[PDB]
RNA sequence: UAGCUAGUAGGUGGGGUAACGGCUCACCUAGGCGACGAUCCCUAGCUGGUCUGAGAGGAUGACCAGCCACACUGGAACUGAGACACGGUCCAGACUCCUACGGGAGGCAGCAGUGGGGAAUAUUGCACAAUGGGCGCAAGCCUGAUGCAGCCAUGCCGCGUG
RNA sequence: CCCGCAGAAGAAGCACCGGCUAACUCCGUGCCAGCAGCCGCGGUAAUACGGAGGGUGCAAGCGUUAAUCGGAAUUACUGGGCGUAAAGCGCACGCAGGCGGUUUGUUAAGUCAGAUGUGAAAUCCCCGGGCUCAACCUGGGAACUGCAUCUGAUACUGGCAAGCUUGAGUCUCGUAGAGGGGGGUAGAAUUCGAGGAAUACCGGUGGCGAAGGCGGCCCCCUGGACGAAGACUGACGCUCAGGUGCGAAAGCGUGGGGAGCAAAGUAGUCCACGCCGUAAACGAUGUCGACUUGGAGGUUGUGCCCUUGAGGCGUGGCUUCCGGAGCUAACGCGUUAAGUCGACCGCCUGGGGAGUAC
RNA sequence: AACCGUAGGGGAACCUGCGGUUGG
């Protein structure tokens, strides 16, 4: 553009929208796991799912996928959501770290162990 | 032109180089004569001649060494609206010193090398390379 | 003397006080274009010896009133 | 957010301050700011700097140093060279404590801690031996400033595990 | 910090292995359990799921996630675009702003050079010094890209005055055209002598107008364009956010009219005034000025040519078609640019949600 | 034939009238 068109109105920046708007600059948050679901995905995939539904301490309620190979979550247990949106099923844009507050590390793991709450044998 | 005569002169020179012309005409002025002198000193044009009494018509004689022309790149730096004034140690070196940068200092319209040697800078006029 | 900024009398309606606008040529901090910029200053003169449209020379003195800290020393030109 | 301001803009006179000044008063003139963004709404301590980037730029103000603002919330004043005053006084309100039920004492945004909130941030430690400050004619006294120590791979660097 | 004695004695983990990206084979499962930063794996021989072996990277650390910058030329001042991908206001006039053809003199505000003050210390950078090296500490310098004052330079930009004509504008003479408005008027046709609407042939790749748009003939008022030779004014110029005005068709309000057509045969289509004024208002190309090889063809002005002719030669104005250099991703544009440059304005930043709500 | 603006109508895409475009 002409230099005058920039002197009058400058170059506006591009605002950024965070992917996870409930963490509000926090790598972890505590939940309550108000409910547990097994809903179906959208894209062609071989599973139903393994998700949950926790209410963060700051009021927000967001879904949270549950990784691993079998969980032990109840309707009144606290979790620790971290992030890492999940592509397949829409609406889930979080995760659940294992072995932090009331979860447990899935069993028999011996590769990529630190990602779950599994100690060394 | 109507709002910038130096850009008109440079455009005429460039188009003459493109169309393999031998001589271009344009209304003359003191600044144009100074720029033509600076161009003929460094060797980017063969010669130049001015005629007329009340409405002069400056006429150059473009020179090409081989099939390819000599003046391959020429542009206006400080166009009216974005006047550019550079100090002594900020004078530009076009094509790593292979070209010239016609500046206008308090002594006269001179190339960038003479201005850097004398120890003064001014308003850049055009890059020639 | 002093810095002696020179401006143009914009309005003379107050009693024993005038408004003078000084001029400044400043480059834009990021685009490098010479924009024209003005600044308004309340000037205090006792004789009412100017007219709307003149060019004056003002200097700095002690604060005489709220938002009035300049005094007129000499008028250069006239209205027309 | 397109109109704002009537002690508002100016002028003589008193009054006041260490000092200029509408800071205040009585009168008169009717002005002053605004598209070069006034008024209004949200957010925000500022700077030397830090991170990134070839550079121009972009994002923030952790530690260290300068400046400003507050000291449970709101308001005024005295003493003093200096405060409209963190560990000074008085006034009005909610809080916590003592009580003979009449009335009274408090302010960890000081170091160390406790309760709570949180994903998360430490010992109710030693000494004035050094630097610095207060008083003192000097010894000397006080100094959670400061010098060190205790906890945590939080980060940078070096070594070992032959 | 130094010295001495047993004993190698007490001290290695984490992530990845299809591509991006360094590093592969077999078993359990068979679109199930699952992995995943993107592309994405399996419905029975998984180098992608889980496990074993193997090598790859880092190493007292290794990975995941939050936050900034870079890659992002992905808000482009250095450093981008608007004919078809997102992007040229529906047009004209124009205030404030942006920009200024040519010559002389003066001023020295912008600009340039030097000096003097200040730009707190640490940090960043260079040459060194010391903790057994390094991190760390520290001496000197440079830098702190900045600001103000003084002394100078005068080419450029800016201020003041006097100038010149090529930019711009005025006058004379003519030309063409559905340019606009007012009011009459004629013929064909349709309907029922009456009434309303539109003007067959001319008619065109045609003309006028800033756009929407404008058709019988004559009369009146008026606007614009073009061509030839003079004089005069002497920069009076270009663009334009806000602003005023004009602005198919449909619709709304008042009073008329209503032949044909025709939403729902009614409104409407027609008239005066008033409102709305939005479109695929399109060349999907803003306005102004300068420069750059040619050929085919329409219209018009003027000069010229035994003007002897329907005619031929230019030179101008407007306007169609094919193409060279050049531009573009391509199609294509191509002297009437989408080519080379200059001045000014609006708009563009993945698609939908949405030109939606407030 | 499609699309745009506008008006009316209809369970619904949509139908019709008026004017414009070639993105027939």
């Amino acid at each position: 553009a002409t230099v005058n068109q920039l002197v009058r109105k400058p170059r506006a920046r591009k605002v950024a929208k965070s992917n996870v708007p409930a963490l509000e600059a926090c790598p972890q948050k505590r939940g309550v796991c108000t409910r547990v679901y097994t809903t179906t995905p959208k894209k062609p995939n071989s599973a139903l799912r393994k998700v949950c539904r926790v209410r963060l301490t700051n009021g927000f309620e967001v879904t949270s996928y549950i990784g691993g190979e079998g969980h032990n979550l109840q309707e009144h247990s606290v979790i620790l959501i971290r992030g890492g949106r999940v592509k397949d099923l829409p609406g889930v844009r979080y995760h659940t770290v294992r072995g932090a507050l009331d979860c447990s590390g899935v069993k028999d793991r011996k590769q990529a162990r630190s990602k779950y709450g599994v100690k060394r044998p | 032109s109507m709002q910038d005569p130096i850009a008109d002169m440079l455009t005429r020179i460039r188009n003459g180089q493109a169309a393999n012309k031998a001589a271009v005409t344009m209304p003359s002025s003191k600044l144009k004569v100074a720029i033509a002198n600076v161009l003929k000193e460094e060797g980017f044009i063969e010669d130049f001649k001015v005629e007329g009494d009340t409405k002069p018509e400056l006429e150059l004689t473009l020179k090409y060494f081989q099939g390819k022309a000599v003046v391959e790149s020429i542009q206006r730096v400080s166009r009216p609206g974005l006047r550019i004034y550079k100090r002594k140690d900020e004078l530009p070196k076009v094509m790593a010193g292979l070209g010239i940068a016609v500046v206008s200092t308090s002594k006269g319209v001179m190339t960038d090398r003479a201005a850097r040697q004398a120890g003064l800078g001014g308003e850049i006029i055009c890059y020639v390379a | 003397k002093i810095r002696t900024l020179q401006g143009r009398v914009v309005s003379d309606k107050m009693e024993k006080s005038i408004v003078v606008a000084i001029e400044r040529f400043v480059k834009h901090p990021i685009y490098g274009k010479f924009i024209k910029r003005t600044t308004k200053l309340h000037v205090h003169d006792e004789n009412n010896e100017c007219g709307i449209g003149d060019v004056v020379e003002i200097r700095e003195c002690r604060p005489l009133s709220k938002t009035k800290s300049w005094t007129l020393v000499r008028v250069v030109e006239k209205a027309v």
